[PDB]
């Protein structure tokens, strides 16, 4: 079956950096958009970044300038590079294979989640 | 791949001071066949004046290509009828789409202005209403004018099909009740091909 | 590959206790080698089983089209309850799940104004009687015309349109024979929307 | 390297009958609906009959009751039985492989066309 197995979580203090990565089962991500979503307790799961198969990147305003999503199309893995981590960035991060529109997306698959917590 | 053909905007075909365009949009173009080719027909004569933008990837990782062809404005008004042909190596045979102005006897709009109902002035903003009814075909344009400068804060419904086969719509202008009370003159201006000079205005004040 | 579409109830069905609101799950592009498709339903992620599946119905393009109807115990949809349709099929690697609910956000009440025909319009044999419904949210609404209590047939209504303030308005035009209008006949515009008291209101209109 | 070959056209007098047939290449028609269209000189192509892989039949009112479309799914051939032919039935007759909607069909393949003439 399809897996979306993520890695690279942990704890960092404010202003540090961390590289999440998420490997796709073969085929399933090919020609499709891979997106990152994160969820804090007491809030919904919410959008962070996404990269199209052609390299177009989209960011939530909360995180523009500080995170950078990228992708290795050949190995089926997508990456999220987090810089200037601030305590608000504490959450579980789920990666997805996405369709639809930027304003109204459709979520094909979800990874099982990684915790990333940034202490002050 | 899917194909969508859009008419020119009504305003642009009604005023000589504006250029009407016909627009062909192809979505769901995949990455295995990025290549899309376009053929245009003005009443079955192939043209070649058309402008294809370079394809632009979308959020969902399919492409969207748009080809724009410009109309010899009277042509759209003369019922010239337009055909888009889309070829793509993931489709065995092309997709062909066609579009034109509705045919049949053009009927003149009838423009009535209506004061706000008085139950409405408990608000600081009151609505001024324009009824445009009895018109055919549906291509039309309505604006609100005061003192010559336009009015920005108006909305208009889409044309609705009436039982006699003709269209009507409404246009709502919101003004500050102080403005309504001072005797300000407000103007409903409509353009449509059956109107004299393609134009008429209808004004209204307390 | 087969595709799924999930449709809401009709505004009237959720507004009247006398009517059954239904949520509808449509599966098109079902192929012929594998006709069979799931239906599993969830109101708020708890599995229900009240759904009615009709037999698959062949189409012009030689694909199948399957429909599953779930009837909602009216107050649920009206409460922001969330409904999920999930379909898998041997031609689908993983199931497709679609979700639907009432528009989220604060209901705002409609405002109903009737407008007499314009003084010009009486040169015509039929005059237009106008009802302006504005300031409402969500867009779901039902508007009808009534005279003497009995219904009125000869009216048309615009689709809801977005006003700049983020709410909707529409207009309702009833065409009556000018004689009927001038003889002092009283006409009535009736509007239903959830944000109204009793889910209902009139405004009257007469010479 | 012919797809969709129609045959059995010819000349017939009013009130006569003719059985059009159309053989498809292996594969191209399977699970797909096959149609008949006709074009008279001085007019564009127009719809006559179609039969879906599951056996549902559609007709233009011009020929309902008078024409009968049928299909041998295993032979990949579709048949049009024309009865009580009248002088309008003269035209070039094409078979197709169709998709889309009745009101807006999409044509995968076209036959090369056969002329059918109905005398006085
Ligand atoms: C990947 O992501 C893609 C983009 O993110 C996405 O593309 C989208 O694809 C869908 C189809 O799958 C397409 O939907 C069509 O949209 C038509 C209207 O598009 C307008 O308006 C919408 C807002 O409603 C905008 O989103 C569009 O950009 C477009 O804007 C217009 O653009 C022109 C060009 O600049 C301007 O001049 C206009 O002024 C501007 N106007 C507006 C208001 O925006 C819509 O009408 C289509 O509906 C027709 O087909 C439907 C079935 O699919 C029917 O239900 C419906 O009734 C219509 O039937 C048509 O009716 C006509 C009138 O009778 C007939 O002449 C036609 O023959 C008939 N068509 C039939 C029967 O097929 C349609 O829904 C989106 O527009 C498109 N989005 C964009 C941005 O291009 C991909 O789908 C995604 N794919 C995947 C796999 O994820
Ligand atoms: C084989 O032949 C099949 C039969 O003709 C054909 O099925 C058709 O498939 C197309 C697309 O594959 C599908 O198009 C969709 O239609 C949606 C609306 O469908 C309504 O209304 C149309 C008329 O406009 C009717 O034709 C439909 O039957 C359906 O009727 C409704 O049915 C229910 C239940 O019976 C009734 O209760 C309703 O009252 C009734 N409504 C009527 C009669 O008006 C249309 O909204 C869809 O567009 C949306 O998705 C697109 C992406 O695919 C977007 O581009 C577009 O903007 C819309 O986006 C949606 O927007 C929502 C916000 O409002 C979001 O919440 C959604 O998330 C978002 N969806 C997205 C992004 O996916 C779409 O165009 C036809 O409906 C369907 N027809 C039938 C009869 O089943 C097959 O395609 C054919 N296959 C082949 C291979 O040829």
């Amino acid at each position: 079956q399809v897996q979306l197995q993520e890695s690279g979580g942990g704890l960092v203090q404010a202003g540090g950096s961390l590289r999440l990565s998420c490997a796709a089962s073969p085929g399933i991500s090919r020609y499709k958009t891979m997106g990152w979503y994160r969820q804090a307790p007491g809030k919904e799961r919410s959008f962070v970044a996404a990269i199209t198969w052609g390299g177009l990147t989209y960011y939530a305003d909360s995180v523009k300038g500080r995170f950078t999503v990228s992708r290795d199309n050949a190995k089926n893995t997508v990456y999220l590079q987090m810089n200037s981590l601030k305590p608000e960035d504490t959450a579980v991060y789920y990666c997805s294979v996405d369709g639809g529109t930027r304003a109204d997306p459709y979520h094909y698959y979800w990874g099982q989640g990684t915790q990333v917590t940034v202490s002050s | 791949p899917s194909v969508f053909l859009f008419p020119p905007k009504p305003k642009d075909t009604l005023m000589i001071s504006r250029t009407p365009e016909v627009t062909c949009v192809v979505v769901d173009v995949s990455h295995e066949d990025p290549e899309v080719k376009f053929n245009w027909y003005v009443d079955g004569v192939e043209v070649h004046n058309a402008k294809t933008k370079p394809r632009e990837e979308q959020y969902n990782s399919t492409y969207r290509v748009v080809s724009v062809l410009t109309v010899l404005h009277q042509d759209w008004l003369n019922g010239k009828e337009y055909k888009c042909k889309v070829s793509n190596k993931a489709l065995p045979a092309p997709i062909e789409k066609t579009i034109s102005k509705a045919k049949g006897q053009p009927r003149e709009p009838q423009v009535y202005t209506l004061p706000p109902s008085r139950e409405e002035m408990t608000k600081n903003q009151v609505s001024l209403t324009c009824l445009v009814k009895g018109f055919y075909p549906s291509d039309i344009a309505v604006e609100w004018r005061s003192n010559g400068q336009p009015e920005n804060n108006y909305k208009t419904t889409p044309p609705v099909l009436d039982s006699d086969g003709s269209f009507f719509l409404y246009s709502k202008l919101t003004v500050d009740k102080s403005r309504w009370q001072q005797g300000n003159v407000f103007s409903c201006s409509v353009m449509h091909e059956a109107l004299h000079n393609h134009y008429t205005q209808k004004s209204l004040s307390l």
